[PDB]
């Protein structure tokens, strides 16, 4: 059929939050309150066009 | 009885059994066709109903 699609190594590169998961579920309710925003876009356009190549930004 | 009698009620009952005879050559050839195809309301095999499909969003986004 046809060839599949994926994205470059240069488009998935980013600073990571190197962080234990003690220190994410610490200030986790901080986190859920102060970062709406992005997070929920994010949320609602991975939810909506189901794939992930395309919600990377 | 009048011969006329005999004669017009031969030419009915004639004309009766053709039509039956046509009739069910066309049936024949309808029912042929129907199955061949598929697409008449004969020999229409059900499929799964569309309206048990759950359309809310579920807990994982690629689906």
């Amino acid at each position: 059929p046809g060839i599949v699609e994926l994205p470059s190594l240069e488009d998935l590169k980013v600073q990571e939050v190197k962080v234990s998961s003690s220190v994410l579920k610490a200030a986790a309710h901080h986190y859920g309150a102060q970062c709406d925003k992005p997070n929920k876009e994010f949320m609602l356009c991975r939810w909506e066009e189901k794939d992930p190549r395309r919600c990377l930004e | 009885d009048a011969p006329e009698k005999n004669y017009e009620r031969t030419m009915a009952i004639l004309q009766i059994e053709s039509e039956k005879a046509e009739l069910r050559l066309k049936e024949l050839e309808v029912r042929r066709l129907m199955r061949a195809k598929g697409d008449g309301p004969w020999f229409q095999y059900p499929t799964i109903d569309k309206a048990l499909i759950d359309h809310s969003p579920k807990a994982t986004p690629d689906n």
